[PDB]
């Protein structure tokens, strides 16, 4: 009722010919009265009861758009939805929350200052940053909502220096473990995937899902399959478990390379696999859903693969042979259109590593689901930017034996000390590589200057690269004038970092660039070339919006990710001091700087 | 005044002192009589009195028939058990093995009291059966406890746990060790009398030997058992060093490490796996350096626990310190435990990388705090009851001025003569050497 | 930085100071880039070190760098040894006339005397006629090294840098050499002169100059293997020495062990004995505690005594 009330009140408020409108208004009034009078013993706690009251009441009086001002109805509703999103016993569900957020955040209104903001303290931002990032990962969100989300994320990072954990995960194992919960089988995972289609689809999709569930539950009740019964009784709530039982009545090439590049590889392969096992009632009702519903095959691929492989374990192992023969070609596939299916292959291998093989002694037998060349899988996962997965595969490969991919893994994995454990032949060049990885100061400047002189004197073509390295080094020190002179003799980050440090506000900044230095530079340049605070606020808000859009773009390593979060924090501090109105606000800004210093003393040095 | 302001930090010391030793006992008895007279602490001292009496009675009660090693007995079938449960219901206290932080506001009301006891208690293998009680607190958490009786000395273990905690607190003042959260995991030892104590049962760990001995036969069914390796090493104990080293090589050629699986079967997600393996390597490095500097010995597989929620190691039973272990009949001549199984859990770059760098950061921060470590050991020097040698009772229980010498050895292990790199190189060389591991005692499972 | 950001007028002077500093190190490319953004000694020292032979040199200047630069430039832009001799002699004459001019402090005085010494070494190698004269010039360099180990650092660094320029220019200019002096001979003598300078710079604890020299030597190995020279072991040992003197102990040890594993120390110009290599590895492994003292004696010291092969006299056996 919470989700239905929220969605219905939102769609009515948008809907609000004359007689129909008066009828809609009278229904709106009756429904709001009913909800105000609603009270149930089924509320888990009294926190849920107050959440229900607040959600329903604030939804009853919202406007057409949403804002973030402190004390309005739209902002109280947004804050309630966000606070409810991050919880364990949550009132709303994904479709109702998506409807509410697409109504509020579709056309937004970010407050000018931050004293009038619904999130204004560093603690509110630290508390709500994870949920606000989870929210601004849609496509129906305005620009002002993305600016507001950037302001919240930037304040959270400036107050804690910690990345929200959704941005740091690289596999999908958390979702596969959230779905296949209660027992831990693939049948529960597929049942949850199919159940979520009843409440979130259109007419057609919900119809397909209800048909599938009726077939499955009926054929599990009649045939007395206890495993599938235990799956259903824990995947479905009781009202849906009863409406799926026909109690009196009766129920009315992919396996080859270059197929990894069409955007429907997963759907075709899932259908081809599920058709090969008719005796499993959960795979028999799939091909309709897999072909019709969009994005279902990618979410259901591991469960289907596991169900087929587990079914034909003692019989003639056909899918194992076919998949293990194709993987030798699919894993060695460097392509941009094929990267997103390669990620799904790697996630399927990972998921199969967590499923117990019947009649096994150890976990070292879960290498028999498929037959994967772990060196190829490690290289593939290094191409996709999954470096911890790549390290795990490299270790499994090394076990299979009893170093060109290990270098690319250890240069990019997120640990201070791991890189130093790799062995590589010694020379002045390798010591220089280690010193530039380490971001040393004068120590890399010495070796780089020697290389650079020797390459200028010999008219070598590497001197260009040498100069590049030098500029990088000279920015990690603080020597900005030297790097300026080295740039004027002919990077992007270096150019605009040096221009901002020396305060050279007349560079023509590129537009639509993924560099944090350019974003911050454009904000400060606009601050230099402007006579009204409104132009500067507009430039800061455009910067926040673009930075959040770039963080949502996906494939970023951890250094680039933290650079973008630091750009958000810088733009937020700029916006904070631009909006001071008196002396007390100035002293409060200074005290905020001091508390953040408390966090900064121990944090990572690049961010600080 | 300390016992009045912070009663859960002083009143167990007073109880142990009351219940030049005669003068100490008399003075502590006068302080106890005065404590049971004032209004601030008058409902707390009788509770601790009665509760410690029943805990000690339960500790001392050993009956081979009523308490079988390995079973799980409901604690109501002895008179001691029922007296214990009644007294514990009538007197509410915080769990004696709970670590309470000191309150500047002097308010100890937010501390969980013991609500009830789980009906049963486990029993471990020994003569004086150590029983593992469980207490359900008011906040609804489970505090397990070893109620240890016998003729052991828990005051050594408690003093050394305090010393190790103080040095690990020193580690937090430096950028490199604080950036990596290098430190040790603590537990709580509470000596009740000279023959009994309560030890905090660390929550969700598993002993290193209890994981490693089943895993070795689960993953390598053609290898020797652990008992066969132990027996083959013990038979060649009264022979020359050449024969001992030959037998040791022969035994470790048929015994392969399996520690890398601990992480693959408790953390199948690669993100969690990588973080937990890093935790393991870092805590091992910190305790290795810290236990070299303080001479920590007796580092066999039953004193090392693996935390299978965070991946880190916990070292318990820290009483053989200051090189007391190389005085035993079969001496322990290694700086720390770095067998093939400890190194197998560190990954594909075995000791290079995280382990060696963290050893160097730890040692570098330690020899930059040699004055504070000197202060801690000096405070130890004015402790009348701390023994600087290992009495033949425990020396027989282990293998089937003394303050000035010990503190001078500690002070010369912290000297800046060599570099940290060279020192760590020498330590890792002598900790993994086959000629040093082959002459270790067989109960110190070096083959493992 | 603080003067560029504040649009202060002192930044000019700052830049000047910086260029001066960057020449006292050996970082010539950085000072070149700082000069192109707009002194005389710095300009022509940097041009000579980077070998930029197209600067228009002023005439009648009291700078030693301009004199030496004009001599080397003439050596670059000339097809007859007589033009180069004339330019060297004009340089010597002008330098003496400037020393006679009187009011010079001691630093300028010693700079002029070092210019004279540089021009004299240039004139000496321009006039070699056969191989015996080349070996005599190399032996002269060694005796002067004996004096140089203890001398003042400014004079030593100046003379040694000019000597490096002389040897490289002579190795490049094939028409200025006599008949029976092939390019392999010129290359070998350049390598030997560089290794000598690296010893001298090592005693002075000049880290950046040993780094510069070992980098410039490592860049000569490709163009030495096409002339038929085997000089990789001595050049890689110089690189290992530079690493060890900057504090990279394990990198130096690994580099020396690679020299010992895959290299033929017998068929090697600029020879290198296997026992001095083995004892160097043993010493460095003992200092770093990289192996137990029982494997150091088994792998490095007893093999070295066995490599001596009964010879019990000399400096190799002494070491
Ligand atoms: N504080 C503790 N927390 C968790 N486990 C513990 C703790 N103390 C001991 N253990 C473990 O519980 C078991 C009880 O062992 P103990 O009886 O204390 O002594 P022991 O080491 O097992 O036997 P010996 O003869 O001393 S080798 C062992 O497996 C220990 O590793
Ligand atoms: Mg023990």
């Amino acid at each position: 009722l919470a989700g239905y009330a929220l969605s219905s009140l939102a769609d009515l408020r948008v809907f609000l010919f004359k007689a129909t409108k008066s009828k809609a208004q009278e229904f709106h009034a009756w429904f709001s009265k009913y909800l105000a009078a609603y009270d149930s013993p089924e509320f888990k706690d009294e926190g849920q009861k107050q959440a229900f009251r607040s959600i329903t009441e604030n939804a009853a009086h919202i406007r057409a758009s949403g804002n973030a001002e402190k004390g309005t109805h739209e902002s109280n509703l947004l804050l309630e939805i966000l606070k409810d999103w991050g919880r364990e016993n949550q009132l709303l569900n994904e479709p109702a929350r998506d409807v509410a957020l697409s109504m509020l955040c579709g056309v937004f209104n970010i407050p000018p200052s931050s004293r009038l903001d619904v999130i204004e303290t560093d603690e509110d931002a630290i508390k709500n940053g994870a949920v606000v990032w989870k929210s601004c990962s849609s496509q129906r969100l305005g620009g002002e909502y993305l600016a507001w989300a950037g302001r919240v994320l930037g304040r959270s990072f400036a107050a804690s220096g910690e990345v929200p954990e959704d941005l740091l995960r690289e596999s999908q194992l958390q979702e596969y473990r959230r779905l296949s919960q209660g027992v831990g089988s693939s049948e529960e995972g597929l049942l949850n995937l199919i159940k979520s289609l009843t409440i979130s689809g259109d007419c057609f999709t919900a119809g397909l899902a209800e048909a599938a569930l009726r077939t499955i539950v009926s054929d599990a009740i009649s045939d007395n399959d206890h495993d599938l019964l235990s799956a259903c009784q824990e995947s479905l709530p009781e009202p849906l478990l009863i409406a799926s039982n026909w109690d009196p009545y009766r129920t009315p090439e992919v396996f080859s390379a270059r197929a990894l590049e069409n955007p429907n590889w997963s759907q075709h392969l899932a259908i081809r696999l599920a058709l090969s096992a008719p005796k499993i009632v959960t795979l028999r009702v799939l091909p309709p859903i897999l072909s019709k519903v969009k994005g279902f095959a990618e979410r259901a691929f591991p469960f289907v693969v596991h169900l087929v492989l587990a079914y034909q374990l003692d019989k003639q192992q056909s899918a194992k042979r076919e998949l293990s023969e194709s993987l030798q070609e699919w894993l060695n596939f460097t392509s941009e259109p094929a990267k997103e299916n390669l990620k799904l292959l790697i996630n399927t291998i990972l998921y199969l590593r967590t499923q117990p093989l019947p009649g096994e002694s150890s976990i070292a037998d879960r290498a028999h689901w498929l037959d994967v060349n772990m060196a190829s899988a490690a290289a593939a996962a290094t191409r996709c930017g999954m470096y911890k997965v790549a390290l795990l595969f490299a270790e499994l490969a090394a076990e299979s034996t009893r170093s060109d991919i290990l270098l690319e893994i250890f240069e990019n994995i997120d640990d201070p000390d791991a890189y130093y454990g790799l062995s590589q032949d010694a020379s002045l060049s390798t010591v220089l590589a280690r010193l530039e990885y380490e971001n040393d100061g004068a120590k890399s400047l010495a070796f780089r200057g020697a290389q650079y002189d020797s390459h200028l004197r010999g008219r070598d073509l590497q001197s260009r690269q040498d100069c590049n390295a030098l500029i990088k080094a000279l920015s990690s020190l603080g020597l900005a004038g030297l790097s300026n002179s080295l740039l004027q003799s002919q990077s992007l980050d270096a150019t605009f970092t040096t221009a901002r440090k020396l305060e050279i506000w007349n560079l023509p900044a590129p537009v639509n660039s993924d560099s944090w230095a350019v974003t911050v530079y454009k904000a400060y340049q606009s601050m230099y070339q402007a006579q009204e605070l409104d132009t500067v606020r507009s430039m800061v808000h455009d910067g926040l919006k673009n930075t959040v859009r770039h963080l949502s773009s996906g494939s970023l390593n951890t250094s680039v990710l933290r650079q973008q979060l630091g750009a958000l924090a810088a733009l937020t501090e700029l916006d904070d001091i631009l909006n001071v109105r008196d002396q007390s606000e100035l002293q409060c800004t200074l005290a905020t700087f001091e508390k953040r210093s408390k966090w900064m003393m121990s944090g990572r040095y690049a961010d600080v | 005044r300390i016992c009045v302001d912070h009663p859960y930090h002083g009143m167990y010391h007073i109880w142990t002192g009351a219940r030049v030793a005669v003068s100490r006992q008399r003075a502590t008895d006068k302080i106890a009589k005065a404590l049971s007279k004032n209004n601030k602490v008058s409902s707390i001292w009788p509770a601790i009195d009665q509760t410690s009496r029943v805990y000690h009675a339960l500790a001392m009660d050993r009956d081979p028939t009523r308490y079988k090693s390995g079973q799980k007995v409901p604690i109501k079938n002895s008179p001691v058990g029922q007296n214990f449960l009644s007294t514990m219901s009538n007197n509410p206290i915080p769990p004696p093995t709970l670590q309470i932080e000191v309150s500047a506001n002097l308010d100890y009301s937010h501390v969980p009291m013991i609500h009830k006891f789980a009906p049963e208690m486990a029993i471990a293998s020994g003569v004086s059966a150590p029983k593992i009680l469980t207490a359900i607190g008011t906040d609804g958490r489970k505090y397990k406890q070893l109620v240890k009786g016998g003729n052991d000395d828990l005051r050594q273990d408690a003093i050394m746990e305090q010393v190790f905690a103080a040095v690990s607190e020193l580690l937090k003042l430096h950028r490199e060790t604080r950036q990596r959260n290098l430190g040790i995991r603590t537990y709580k030892v509470l000596p009740l009398t000279s023959s009994s104590g309560l030890i905090e049962f660390v929550s969700n760990t598993i002993p290193l030997h209890e994981y490693l001995m089943p895993a070795h036969e689960r993953y390598y069914p053609k290898d020797l058992k652990g008992s066969q390796c132990r027996k083959e090493i013990a038979n060649a104990q009264t022979k020359n060093t050449e024969t001992r080293i030959a037998v040791y090589r022969r035994v470790t050629e048929r015994f392969h490490p399996v520690m890398r699986y601990f992480f693959m079967e408790y953390f199948p997600d690669p993100d969690e796996w990588f973080q937990k393996r890093t935790n393991y390597t870092r805590t091992t490095a910190a305790i290795s350096m810290l236990g070299h500097v303080l001479g920590l010995g007796d580092r066999h597989g039953h004193n090392i626990l693996l935390d299978h929620k965070t991946g880190e190691v916990v070292h318990i039973d820290l009483g053989v310190a200051f090189e007391m272990g190389r005085v035993l009949p079969v001496p322990e001549l290694v700086p720390f435990r770095l067998t093939r199984d400890i190194v197998d859990g560190m990954g594909i770059t075995k000791t290079e990388g995280v382990f060696r760098r963290c050893c160097e950061f730890t040692l570098d921060a330690l020899r930059e705090e040699a004055a504070s470590i000197q202060t801690i050991l000096d405070s130890l020097r004015h402790d009348t009851l701390y023994q600087w040698s290992i009495s033949p009772v425990r020396m027989a229980k282990l293998q089937n001025s003394e303050a000035d010498r010990a503190i001078e050895v500690v002070k010369k292990k912290l000297s800046k003569t060599l570099s940290v790199m060279a020192t760590v190189n020498d330590l890792i060389n002598q900790a993994t050497s086959v000629s040093n591991l082959a002459v270790l005692y067989s109960g110190w499972a070096a083959y493992a | 930085d603080s003067h560029l950001r504040g649009r202060d007028l002192q930044s000019r002077q700052d830049c000047n100071a910086l260029i001066k500093a960057l020449s006292s190190l050996g970082l010539a490319g950085l000072s070149n880039s700082l000069l192109q953004s707009q002194s005389l000694d710095a300009t022509f020292t940097t041009a000579r070190k980077l070998e930029i032979w197209n600067l228009p040199a002023p005439v009648n200047s009291d700078s030693w760098a301009v004199t030496v630069y004009k001599a080397y430039q003439s050596m670059y832009q000339a097809q007859e040894l007589d033009t180069v001799r004339s330019m060297v002699h004009d340089g010597l004459k002008n330098t003496v006339r400037h020393l006679s001019s009187g009011s010079l402090n001691t630093s300028v005085l010693r700079q002029q005397l070092g210019a004279l010494a540089a021009l004299t070494e240039l004139d000496d190698i321009l006039n070699v006629r056969d191989q015996s004269e080349l070996q005599c010039t190399l032996a002269t360099f060694e005796k002067r090294s004996k004096w140089m180990m203890s001398g003042r650092y400014a004079d030593v660094s100046q003379i040694l840098s000019c000597r490096e320029t002389t040897l490289s220019m002579w190795s490049q200019r094939h028409n200025l050499r006599a008949a029976g002096l092939t390019s392999a001979d010129a290359r070998l003598v350049q390598i030997r002169g560089m290794l000598l300078s690296s010893d001298i710079f090592r005693f002075h604890r000049a880290r950046q100059e040993t780094l510069n020299l070992s980098t410039a030597l490592s860049d000569l190995i490709p163009s030495c293997e096409s002339l038929g020279l085997s000089v990789d072991a001595a050049i890689k040992m110089e690189a290992a020495n530079a690493l060890w003197d900057h504090g990279e102990m394990i990198s130096s040890i690994r580099m020396l062990q690679a020299i010992d594993k895959d290299s033929s120390l017998k068929k090697q110009s600029v020879p290198l004995s296997r026992s001095d290599l083995l004892s160097k590895i043993g010493y460095q492994v003992s200092v770093a505690r990289l192996e137990s003292p029982d494997a150091i004696q088994k792998k490095y010291l007893e093999p070295a005594l066995k490599e001596l092969k009964g010879k019990i006299e000399g400096r190799e056996a002494g070491q």
